[PDB]
């Protein structure tokens, strides 16, 4: 059976004939009566815990003198902003493409003014509209921003070093066994 | 799903004004039917009479309301405050609350401190 | 809002979107068991709209002073003879603004608020505040508090069980368990009463790591208690778990499918009781708990005993991550290195200036967040508890909103109570483990 | 014994059961939903999605052919092209007839894919089952009657409804075989949506969201352009 | 006391000593950075499906938001309930904020969880005092109570909702306490009668007047512009020079 | 319901087993139908407790176990000369999270920067501790005293002379707490 | 019921009312609003008393249609209580 | 005001079955003179009761209904026309 | 209390005090002083007791107070 011997268990034991008695007719003499012990549990008090004992822990970088100007850990004020897209610049990200996979090379000056326009025409039009005179193909190339299916949404995980689904699976032991409708999982 | 109670009604939008209009009357009746009801579940001292009134001028403080999206909200309301009163879930206290049983002049106000 | 003043375009409602089943392959007019003629309107002659209205179910407040209300529900139930018809709990007796409160409070001074919802799970509803803030400060704690804070998230999950299983069998009629559960809740809350000054309201966790470090004597003990705690589990798992009347009390009792428990907002164990692998430490690992090996129970009949089977064993799964913190608690700071952040050291304030200053201005002004918003969620003792905290870029909160798991439990009491009788109302009331600081917040 | 699910069995899911039939459910599902986005112009981006995801699950359950399935869709094309008019839906009705306690069966048509659609009446012990599983109407009506009476009683039901146990001009629609326990589990290994039962609810939900986004008509231009200041919180000047 | 044989004093056992103590900074926005770009494709992908009422979408680390206008609660969250790759079965929580500079005041913001896909969303949407929202209490059982509070709370109608009554307040009470005006301790309170022999309701007077220290906020602002993290793939490309 | 992907190995349940084909024996089926066999053990267990020691103890005589961290009644506290050692800084004041601290200070007779009001709202307080925590000089703190219930409330409105009174009477355990307890702090 | 009888309860009541202006005006074919000076609130009030006096409930649809004495009349004569 | 009682069956056949075990109380107390004769009617008498009873188990009768069936419609693929 | 105990504990302390302990601790302990207070109370310790029972206070009052 997965039981710890009584010997370990860090509770007031029996001893000598009680402890005889108690094996006999108890369900699980392993099994202990709860009651901590006197000399060990909460022994010292902490209220006699010598002050001088305790040290105060500073790490090398955060808390050195000579080696940490604060801005490089200034992690606060180098919270993110919040990336905002809406649809007048939507339609502009698939007029052109985008600073990763451009669509057309913009050489120079006189792509400038086509860029403006990307813009212009997601703020004159949207998306629906965009989708609408480019016809189905658009639409489809939509869908190639993915790979041909629609986006799977991002898992929360990354326990796997990338973030993922976790996978559930079945515990390698189950503690009810079968017997019991409680299954166990990892 | 969970049901909903005894006098739950379905959170709708006015048609149009007579829509509205009809929604109002019912549920004025409603309330002014209930009145005798009112007065022995909560034990009221007075006559319904003065119930009657106090529904009467609850009504007539939305009188001038010319916005659909105004009264609604004020349909709204009176449904739930009705529900809540006729499934006894407010007491006697909170209808007692309801029944209140300024300075009337400048010259009044001052005297007394402002009030 | 000028146009809602005349008639306009009516707003589109769930009822135009309907859709017409398929007849083809249609099957029953009923699948599912909860709304199988087990409500009202399955006796009579005619409906409650018209010319019902003037006729009542025998009603009765169940609660607020009632054992079985556990506190401060008044559950209004409509018993056709012993049977439930209808089943309208009314909340908000605990109501007290706390989420106004925190508007008017810097996020040091809206900590303690957090104890006080689920008022036996603290430490654990300190960490979801002390997560979310921490997200929004964009900081990283260090090793040794996210050890503490699973340690304790974790002690914490084992105070609420006991008081949680225990008081259910308690309602169902059995005593004796309860007892001897709350000697060892009455162990774990030294615990606390030793890391902080509380038995309950620690004020321990807290955006940055937790408040002090552990005194030097506190993982012996922890660890003295650990290797006697399975005994306590096994001795109320020797009451209960094949007694006849504990199962004829529980199988088939407050039945929930997969499918409506998601759709009820259902988490915890009442969404393992019916099947689904679904926990909060392991779909999104926060602190420490992605470095520590436990298991998940998960049920498969969506039962009141399932869901007891799921909790003892999660006993059993606290424990074994318990001591897993204990052999693996680093050393370090438990506050996070900044003190534009968290309280400088008193050695350090009384003795240089630029400690001193941020002393002064951590517990006059606070400490400012920037601005934005953000959901952030942990796996509570009982269910995905969250927080909404919106920024200004203040040191007050613009809006501190709390989901708590029996908010969202309390409200498909009437889905899965309908048609029991007034005991298996009690029986689902406990399974479904409601603390109404947080129902009510 | 273990070659085939049971139908009905739990599936660790409460509430969810064995499907008696899952790949021509699923079939049956994605045909479905593969004809209500006809009414969808090409240039949605949900048409195409939809198109898309469908497509590419309808080919993987195809990819899975139950044993002997040749020989029994053989059979069955002479059975339909036989007696057209016992499982004509525009005959027998949607339901498959009118007589639950024997077997029942309509042609129903998606994409111009054929399905016979079947219910077996109800497995129920014999000494609980009274009249076979008839479907009981209650008493007929005796005494003085009035015509309209005696009509709305169901008196047309004499000269069309048919005893069960007479069976010459019919013939009895043996059903598509289905996927071994094994084939089953290898299915979903390539759907990947976790068991099939899920995945059959799934679709259905799938199917279900057609006819409001088409209603909705969520591919048209945005209906309320955001006012000023709407969208704006906290931020600090970059 | 009956010592145990084998469980010897634990505080008696020597720790190694720890000196030197090295930690790494971490700025713990870097970790989200590898699915910033799938949290940008699937925020426009939903932007194209339903152009019709999704006006933006934000990615701030690991959370996705969708901006939509009240006429179509609806249809996106049928959308969101019922795609392949949208199984957002479950609301995990409704609530509203309050923002009394814009017309439409009252924001109502929508979470969902999507265990198939172990995947969160943020919807929000605008209402005010007399434009109401349509319910999802037809896709959604457990947006019941969700839409009472908003409704108890900050007092927004939810039109097609079955039961739409106060949850958090007391029966009687009048106002909307999550309101921005809505005053901290309220307008009445309440004292057992000794004449009246009830409960009665008064005017709000407070034997110490409430402290608002909010005046002592720093003349300095604390935490400056923040960081722009925006991947390439949804940035406009620059024109190379000549 | 389960993770995308692959779906869980062995997610889905074994077939039922039927009535004939639990391999439980007749005989110990039946036995402990009537024997009332689970149900014996609970019995039996209850019994075990009976010969176990109890866990009471006797209050007042004995007392249940404190920290040094402990959170209890206030107390106002003096430098080894007599001084107070209250500034008037007003830090507790700020600080408080329910506004149970009202102080009023002016400059003394000498000069010194000094308390003319030092109240605590008891019945305002949530005994956090955030106030000691926040005290540059250690003037306030929570004494390990929990047992001072009052007949009235107004006997719960502490004054500087009740809480300077306090400190004179606990300065001995003050002092140990803040000796075991300062280096954590 | 007989018609008078249904009639000269009527009468008292509406004189009864207290804000008529007189109550001479009230005839068998008088209206409440052109003639007896009864907004919508005091119209609605008028049904409520004269169906709580003969006992019987007006339903919505009908409460509607009596805005004259004739048109109660012949409602009291249809509904079989009293 | 009336209120439903759903155990009142039970009351109908308790009523009946004290009067049966009422009627075996003078045999417990005769049995020396009533002996194989006596015995034999009191056997035939509680068979006749009994099997009154084995009718209220069968037909479910002291069963009080209380709770808070799968799928027949299979779908068949016979692919193009 | 149990019959070993009991029995120990009042033979040490004498049958006078076992009657004065049952009728203010309504225990029988026995242990020994550490200390006396201002007031009058009296402490004793006794290691080899239950936890949580090893210190205890004999009150100098009748009405006696914590
Ligand atoms: C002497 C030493 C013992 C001293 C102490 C006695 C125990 C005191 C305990 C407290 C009082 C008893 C509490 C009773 C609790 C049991 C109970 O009432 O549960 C009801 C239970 C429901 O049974 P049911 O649903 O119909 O069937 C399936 C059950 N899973 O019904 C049951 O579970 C069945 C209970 C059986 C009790 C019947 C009496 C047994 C005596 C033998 C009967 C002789 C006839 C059988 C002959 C043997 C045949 C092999
Ligand atoms: C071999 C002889 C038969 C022994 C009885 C076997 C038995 O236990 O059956 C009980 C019977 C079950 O009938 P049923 O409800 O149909 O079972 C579920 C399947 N339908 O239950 C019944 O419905 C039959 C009616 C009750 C019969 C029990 C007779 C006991 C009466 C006391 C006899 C001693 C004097
Ligand atoms: P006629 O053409 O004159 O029609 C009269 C009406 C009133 C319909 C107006 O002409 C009208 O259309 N005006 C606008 C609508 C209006 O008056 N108000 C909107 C209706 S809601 C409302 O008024 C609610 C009032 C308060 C709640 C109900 C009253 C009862 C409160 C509780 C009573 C006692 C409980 C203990
Ligand atoms: S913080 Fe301490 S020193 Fe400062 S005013 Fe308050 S009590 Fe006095
Ligand atoms: S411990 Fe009490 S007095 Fe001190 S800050 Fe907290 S509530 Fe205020």
């Amino acid at each position: 059976s997965n039981a710890v011997s009584i010997t370990k268990k860090y509770t007031v034991q029996s001893t000598g004939i009680w402890e005889r008695i108690r094996r006999a007719l108890v369900i699980d003499p392993n099994r202990s009566n709860g009651v901590p012990l006197n000399p060990y549990n909460r022994n010292p008090s902490p209220g006699d815990n010598p002050p001088l004992e305790y040290t105060d822990p500073v790490t090398i970088p955060a808390g050195d003198i000579a080696d940490n100007p604060y801005w490089k850990r200034d992690f606060r004020r180098n919270y993110p902003r919040p990336s905002v897209i809406a649809q007048a610049q939507q339609v502009a990200l698939l007029s052109v493409g985008s600073a990763a996979q451009p669509r057309v090379e913009l050489i120079g000056e006189e792509g400038t003014k086509a860029l403006v326009a990307a813009e212009e025409e997601g703020k004159e039009k949207g998306v629906a509209k965009y989708l609408e005179e480019k016809g189905a193909e658009e639409a489809k190339r939509v869908l190639a921003l993915t790979g041909g299916l629609p986006p799977t949404p991002s898992g929360q995980t990354m326990v796997t070093g990338q973030w993922d689904v976790h996978k559930y699976g079945l515990a390698e032991e189950q503690s009810y066994g079968g017997s019991y409708p409680c299954r166990s999982f990892v | 799903a969970v049901q909903p109670t005894k006098f739950a009604v379905t959170v709708r939008q006015s048609r149009n004004w007579a829509d509205a209009k009809q929604r109002v009357i019912a549920a004025y009746r409603a309330w002014i039917r209930a009145a005798p009801e009112i007065q022995t579940m909560y034990s009221i001292p007075f006559p319904v009479s003065h119930i009657r009134t106090r529904i009467r001028q609850e009504f007539e403080r939305h009188r001038y309301v010319n916005k659909l999206n105004v009264v609604d909200v004020l349909l709204q309301q009176s449904n739930a405050d009705f529900q809540e009163t006729m499934n006894f879930w407010r007491q006697q206290s909170h209808v007692m609350a309801f029944f209140k049983e300024l300075p009337s002049n400048f010259i009044t106000g001052f005297l007394e401190g402002r009030n | 809002p000028q146009d809602g003043f005349q008639g306009t375009r009516l707003i589109p409602t769930g009822a135009d979107f309907q859709s017409p089943p398929d007849p083809f392959i249609d099957e029953g007019a009923r699948d599912n068991a909860a709304n199988y003629g087990v409500q009202k309107s399955r006796s009579g002659v005619d409906e409650d709209s018209v010319e019902g209205r003037k006729v009542r179910h025998y009603t009765v407040n169940f609660g607020p002073q009632h054992p079985a209300a556990h506190g401060v529900l008044r559950l209004i139930l409509e018993l056709n003879g012993e049977e439930i018809v209808r089943a309208d709990p009314h909340v908000g007796l605990l109501h007290r603004g706390t989420e106004k409160l925190c508007e008017y409070k810097t996020y040091m001074q809206a900590l303690p608020y957090f104890d006080r919802l689920d008022y036996v799970s603290m430490m654990t509803n300190e960490q979801v505040f002390s997560l979310a803030v921490e997200k929004l400060l964009n900081i990283e704690i260090p090793p040794r508090a996210k050890f503490i804070r699973t340690m304790f998230g974790e002690i914490t999950r084992i105070l609420n069980h006991l008081m949680s299983v225990l008081s259910h069998a308690m309602d169902v009629g059995a005593l004796t368990p309860f007892l001897w559960g709350f000697e060892e809740r009455e162990k774990l809350m030294e615990f606390y009463e030793r890391v902080s000054g509380a038995r309950l309201h620690a004020a321990y966790v807290r955006p940055g790591g937790v408040h002090q470090d552990i005194p030097v004597g506190l993982l012996d003990d922890i660890y003295q208690w650990a290797t006697q705690f399975g005994d306590r589990i096994d001795e109320t798992e020797e009451m209960l778990t094949d007694n006849r009347i504990w199962i004829n009390r529980l199988k088939g009792v407050g039945v929930v499918s997969a499918a409506d428990a998601l759709n009820l907002s259902f988490t915890g164990v009442m969404l393992r009781g019916s099947g689904v692998p679904w926990d909060v430490r392991k779909s999104s690992p926060y602190d420490a708990y992605d470095q520590v090996e436990f298991d998940v129970p998960v049920g498969i009949n969506g039962d009141c005993y399932d869901r007891y089977l799921c909790r003892m064993e999660e006993f059993r799964q606290s424990l074994r991550i318990i001591h897993q913190c204990l052999n693996k608690m680093p050393a370090g700071p438990v506050r996070y290195e900044d003190y534009k952040i968290t309280p400088p050291p008193r050695a350090a304030m009384k003795e240089n200036m630029e400690a001193l200053i941020h002393h002064f201005l951590l517990f006059t002004k606070g400490y400012a967040v920037p601005p934005g918003d953000t959901y952030t969620a942990i796996e509570a003792p009982k269910g995905e508890m969250g927080v909404y905290v919106v920024s200004d870029g203040s040191e007050r909160p613009y809006r501190v909103h709390i989901r708590a798991p029996g908010f969202a439990h309390l409200s498909g009491f009437d889905h899965i109570t309908r048609g029991h009788l007034l005991a298996d109302a009690v029986a689902v009331i406990g399974t479904m483990d409601l603390v109404f600081g947080e129902v009510d917040r | 014994k273990g070659k085939f699910l049971v139908p009905g069995a739990p599936t660790g899911l409460t509430g969810l059961g064995t499907h008696p039939s899952p790949r021509s459910a699923l079939l049956y599902l994605y045909h479905s939903t593969l004809e209500k986005l006809k009414q969808i112009p090409e240039h949605s981006v949900y048409r195409q999605s939809v198109e898309a995801v469908t497509r590419h699950r309808l080919a993987l359950v195809e990819s899975v052919v139950p044993e002997g399935y040749d020989a029994w869709v053989e059979r069955a094309k002479k059975l339909l092209e036989e007696h057209a008019d016992q499982f004509d839906p525009t005959k027998v009705g949607p339901e498959g007839g009118e007589e639950v306690q024997g077997a029942r069966a309509v042609k129903v048509e998606r994409d111009g894919r054929v399905f016979v659609v079947s219910r077996l009446p109800k497995e129920e012990d014999e000494r609980v089952l009274e009249w076979d599983g008839e479907v009981d109407e209650g008493p007929e009506l005796e005494g003085s009657r009035t015509l309209e009476e005696k009509i709305e009683g169901g008196l047309e039901k004499i000269f069309t409804r048919r005893d069960v146990k007479d069976t010459v001009g019919r013939v009895e629609w043996e059903p598509e075989p289905q996927l071994t326990a094994e084939q089953v589990a290898e299915l979903e290994n390539k759907i990947g949506a976790g068991l099939i039962e899920e995945v059959i609810q799934v679709a259905e939900g799938e199917l279900k969201l057609v006819d409001t986004m088409v209603k909705a008509r969520v591919w048209e231009p945005l209906e309320e352009q955001p006012r000023p200041g709407q969208w704006e919180y906290f931020e600090r000047k970059p | 006391v009956a010592l145990p044989k084998d469980a010897p004093n634990p505080r008696a056992i020597p720790r190694e000593p720890v000196g030197e103590i090295k930690q790494a900074l971490v700025n713990p926005a870097d970790k989200y950075q590898s699915k910033a770009d799938n949290l940008h494709k699937y925020g426009a992908w939903l932007m194209s499906c339903l152009p019709k009422y999704i006006q933006q979408f934000s990615v701030w680390k690991d959370e996705l938001t969708i901006y939509i206008c009240p006429t179509g609660v609806i249809p996106v969250f049928s959308f969101l309930k019922y795609n392949t790759n949208a199984e957002f079965t479950q609301v995990s929580d409704i609530t509203a904020v309050d923002f009394p500079t814009r017309e439409m005041r009252f924001e109502i913001v929508y979470n969902l969880l999507s265990v198939r896909h172990n995947a969160r969303i943020r919807v929000k949407t605008y209402a005010d005092e007399v434009t109401p929202v349509p319910s999802i209490t037809s896709l959604y059982m457990g947006a019941n109570w969700y839409e009472r509070e908003v409704y108890d709370m900050f007092g927004v109608l939810f039109v097609g909702h079955p039961d739409l009554r106060r949850i958090m307040t007391d029966y009687g009470f009048e106002g909307h306490p999550l309101r921005k005006d809505f005053p901290l301790t309220g307008y009445t309170e309440i004292r057992y009668d000794e004449e009246k022999k009830r409960i009665v309701v008064e005017p709000l007077e407070l034997t110490q007047a409430f402290r608002n220290f909010e005046g002592g906020s720093s003349a300095w602002d604390q935490v400056g512009p923040g960081i722009d993290r925006t991947p390439d793939t949804f940035k406009l490309p620059t024109p190379k020079p000549e | 319901a389960t993770p995308a992907g692959p779906p869980p190995k062995n997610f889905r349940l074994p077939p039922p087993k039927n009535w004939d084909e639990e391999s439980e024996s007749t005989i110990d089926k039946v036995g402990k139908y009537f024997l009332m066999t689970e149900m014996l053990r609970g019995m039996y267990v209850l019994l075990e407790q009976f010969f176990r020691p109890p866990y009471t103890i006797y209050y007042p005589f004995e007392k249940g176990p404190i920290s040094p961290r402990f959170r209890g009644e206030h107390a106002l506290r003096r430098y080894p000369s007599g001084e107070e050692r209250c500034i008037a800084c007003k830090l507790c004041e700020a600080v408080c999270p329910a506004q149970a601290i009202t102080i009023e200070a002016e400059e003394r007779a000498d000069g010194s920067r000094r308390t003319t009001r030092y109240d605590i709202d008891m019945t305002k307080c949530i005994y956090c501790g955030f106030c000691q925590e926040s005290c540059p000089v250690d003037a306030i703190v929570e004494s390990p005293n929990a047992e001072y219930a009052t007949e009235t409330r107004e006997e719960l409105l502490y004054n500087k002379e009740k809480l300077l009174a306090n400190g004179d009477k606990w300065e001995p355990e003050l002092a140990a707490a803040i000796r075991a307890d300062a280096p954590y702090r | 019921l007989q018609k008078v009888e249904v009639y000269e309860r009527i009468k008292s009541l509406l004189a009864g009312f207290d804000k008529v202006n007189d109550p001479n005006n009230i005839t068998e074919t008088a209206h409440f609003a052109n003639d007896l000076g009864l907004d919508s609130l005091d119209t609605v009030e008028v049904v409520m008393a004269i169906e709580e006096e003969f006992s019987i409930e007006i339903p919505d649809k009908d409460a509607d249609q009596i805005h004259s004495v004739d048109k109660a009349i012949e409602y009291i004569l249809r509904q079989p209580d009293a | 005001s009336p209120f439903n009682i759903s155990f009142f069956i039970y009351g109908l056949v308790f009523l009946l079955l004290d009067l049966e075990i009422l009627l075996l109380y003078p045999f417990a107390v005769s049995e020396y003179v009533n002996s194989a004769y006596g015995l034999a009617a009191a056997l035939i008498f509680i068979g006749i009761i009994t099997i009154g009873f084995v009718y209220e188990l069968g037909h479910d009768a002291l069963k009080v209904h209380s709770r808070q069936l799968k799928s027949s419609v299979v779908i068949s693929y016979l692919g193009n026309i | 209390s149990y019959p070993t105990r009991t029995l120990a504990n009042l033979r040490k302390i004498g049958l006078k005090e076992y009657f004065r302990q049952l009728l203010y601790i309504g225990d029988t302990k026995y242990g020994e002083l550490v200390g006396v207070d201002k007031f009058g109370n009296k402490f004793y310790e006794n290691k080899e007791e239950l936890p949580l029972r090893t210190r205890w206070v004999d009150y100098a009052k009748h009405d006696y107070d914590a």
